[PDB]
């Protein structure tokens, strides 16, 4: 229906202690097994306009470092706090999962958080290795990764093909290979509510781990250009079939050179999109831009109204519009003494498992703790609501970087001065 | 669990003033709303205003607007209720009632009841 | 008394079914749906029964249940026990100076 913006995702798969044992720590079989699915998984979201190359790979070999438990919300729990409290500070990415082969209780083979695709604790996947062959296996895959894109299991009458879709969710007989015609449209809900600014940038060639492939729209170290399938490439100064540059061209794809011709040094082609997103300039010898880097985190933006963290500006007014309602406030600060009884909602920290010793919040860190907002739409009652669930418990909880109090914003779930 | 205990009863001559103590523990006293609620004996219930523990802001019946004022002490998690100009109306017993998660016009836990008879 | 009308007092039998009906404007009950029903044994401080005309909080026995209809609401009670052996309050949320209003009560007897 519409042809999307082209959005790169930066993807980190992480193999379990039981996964690298089934193959008998072959490296190779299970990189080979994981190109092959990510290049299925490449070729199935080619409609979306979305792709998604691997920057690294993962092998907890010889350890683990996590408590994979048979409970799939347990062990994802586990996997997404692991990975924005190492994986993020370790290595930039935008999203991460896990492949094992212990078999979850209820034989569910895949699970990841909705909406999570930018949040650092919420955009993790969790995978079980069922399938002898890849092409089932990235059916799951997408299936998963379009969940976290906030794409929901598919509705009634909402049948593509007289074929059951990718967000069918039970298994079927043939593995179908496209999305509902009922995706497309919240996927771009989802863009234009949530703005997931940290998948529209693209990862440099030399950062790219999976091997180079021709006809993916992916520009890999290897090779000089790479404009997609032959049937499709309408820029002259390549060819797909040859895939490399046509004579007397000097570029292929990229974003500071233009007019096929390599643009002058010092001319911007990485614009300022925000407050903290300082612009960048060509090198002048080379197709590529420059590193996306943003400006110091701590300086204010949006009038004021909140503290800058690696290139975002979280304020919980904006949480709360997107928790609740267009027009949700954040609730007033006596509701926040909520989460010094640690309650079954109310707490900053937790242990893993549906149940567990939730810590109560200390009392200057009451604001750093569960998200009140104010919304008279749905029910004039419970003037302060919050979101919770047992699978999500995460979404409802402020993001870090948000300003607790001024001067002073929320760092590992504690409101503590800024530039200490 | 949530327990509300509330001071003794009291007997006050007509035209003096009554202020009755609500003390709460095993939650966070700031947090929830504190509601009044007087019974007469024999009557149905009446209700009388809130008063925020937090900030201390309060709101009051039509009926109280002018006899009634709510103080709080979170140091010692206790609240309090003043009636002055007492009328030989008046005599009622008294409850300290408590809001809760679910829902803020529905009160789940109430104090004992103390109660202040007005007469010759 | 208060605004909510409830009937003077009702009877029944261990081994019938019995209503409790609560009444009152569209300001008060009709319009906002937001009655909830208290039970107060003598002497002791009153129980909640049922809030959001339906809903039921946890801790309390199936045999109480709570309708709307209208302006009307009712409280449903089968199998009447010694517990029954109490008083009945309507509450409402009104949207006016006074927050919320109660009923006048009944008197159950078994
Ligand atoms: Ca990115
Ligand atoms: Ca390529
Ligand atoms: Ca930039």
């Amino acid at each position: 229906e519409r042809k999307f913006e082209k959005k790169f995702i930066e993807l980190v798969v992480v193999v379990d202690h039981s996964m690298v044992t089934k193959y008998n720590n072959d490296s190779t079989a299970i990189r080979t097994w994981i190109y092959e699915m990510l290049n299925t998984v490449n070729e199935i979201y080619l409609p979306f306009n979305i792709r998604v190359a691997l920057v690294g790979l993962e092998f907890w070999c010889n350890g683990d470092l996590i408590n994979v438990t048979s409970t799939a919300d347990d062990t994802l729990h586990s996997f997404g706090e692991w990975r924005a409290s190492d994986l993020l500070n370790r290595k930039r990415h935008d999203h991460a999962q896990l492949l094992t082969n212990v078999t979850l209780d209820h034989s569910t083979l895949g699970i990841t958080f909705v909406y999570g695709m930018c949040k650092s604790d919420r955009s993790v996947e969790l995978i079980l290795d069922y399938s002898n062959i890849t092409f089932n296996m990235a059916y799951i895959i997408a299936h998963e990764m379009g969940h976290s894109l906030g794409m929901l299991h598919d509705t009634k009458f909402c049948t593509c093909g007289a074929k059951p879709c990718i967000m069918f969710g039970k298994e079927s007989i043939p593995p179908p290979k496209e999305f509902s015609s009922c995706s497309y449209d919240q996927y771009n809900k989802y863009l234009l509510k949530y703005n997931p600014k940290c998948i529209l940038d693209p990862p440099l060639r030399k950062d790219i781990a999976s091997p180079a492939v021709c006809g993916n729209e992916i520009w890999e170290e290897g090779e000089e250009c790479d404009c997609g399938s032959p049937a499709d490439c309408r820029n002259p100064c390549c060819d797909a079939a040859t895939c490399k540059l046509k004579p007397g061209a000097e570029c292929g794809n990229g974003e500071c050179c233009d007019k096929c011709k390599i643009r002058k040094a010092g001319t911007e082609c990485r614009p300022a999109r925000d407050d903290c997103d300082v612009a960048e300039h060509c090198t002048g010898q080379s197709a590529e831009c420059p590193r996306n880097e943003f400006q110091r985190n701590g300086q204010p933006c949006l009038n004021n109204s909140g503290y800058c963290y690696n290139g975002d500006c979280p304020i919980m007014l904006n949480q709360c519009i997107a928790l609740f309602s267009p027009s949700a406030t954040v609730a007033q600060d006596s509701c926040f003494q909520r989460n010094l009884q640690g309650s079954y909602y109310g707490y900053c920290t937790k242990e893993i498992g549906y149940y567990g010793k939730r810590f109560p919040c200390a009392p200057q860190d009451v604001k750093c703790g569960r998200l009140y907002c104010l919304d008279n739409s749905f029910k004039k009652n419970m003037r302060c609501k919050n979101d919770y669930s047992y699978a999500d418990e995460n979404k409802g909880i402020v993001e870090p970087g948000t300003k607790c109090e001024d001067g002073k914003v929320c760092i590992n779930r504690k409101c503590v001065d800024v530039n200490t | 669990q949530v327990q509300l205990v509330q001071s003794g009863a009291e007997v006050k001559k007509p035209g003096a003033s009554v202020k009755v103590s609500c003390k709460a523990s095993g939650y966070t006293f700031t947090g929830y709303y504190m509601h009044w609620v007087r019974q007469a004996p024999g009557q149905g219930l009446e209700w009388m205003g809130w008063i925020n523990p937090n900030s201390g802001g309060t709101n009051y019946a039509q009926k109280f607007q002018g006899r009634v004022t709510m103080t709080r002490d979170t140091s010692i998690s206790t609240a309090y209720m003043e009636l002055s100009r007492l009328r030989s109306d008046d005599t009622a017993v008294y409850y300290c009632a408590r809001e809760w998660d679910d829902d803020d016009f529905s009160f789940d836990y109430w104090g004992q009841g103390t109660l202040v008879t007005v007469s010759s | 008394q208060s605004a909510l009308t409830q009937p003077a007092s009702v009877s029944g039998s261990p081994g019938q079914s019995i209503t409790i009906s609560c009444t009152g404007t569209s300001s008060d009950v009709g319009g906002y749906n937001y009655v909830s029903w208290y039970q107060q044994h003598p002497g002791k401080a009153p129980k909640l029964m049922i809030y959001e005309v339906s809903n039921r909080p946890s801790g309390v026995s199936n045999r109480f249940s709570g309708s709307k209809s209208g302006n009307t609401a009712s409280l449903t009670i089968s199998g009447l026990q010694a517990e029954d052996e109490a008083d009945y309050y309507c509450s409402s949320y009104t949207s006016s100076s006074t927050l919320v209003v109660f009923g006048g009560g009944t008197k159950l007897t078994v």
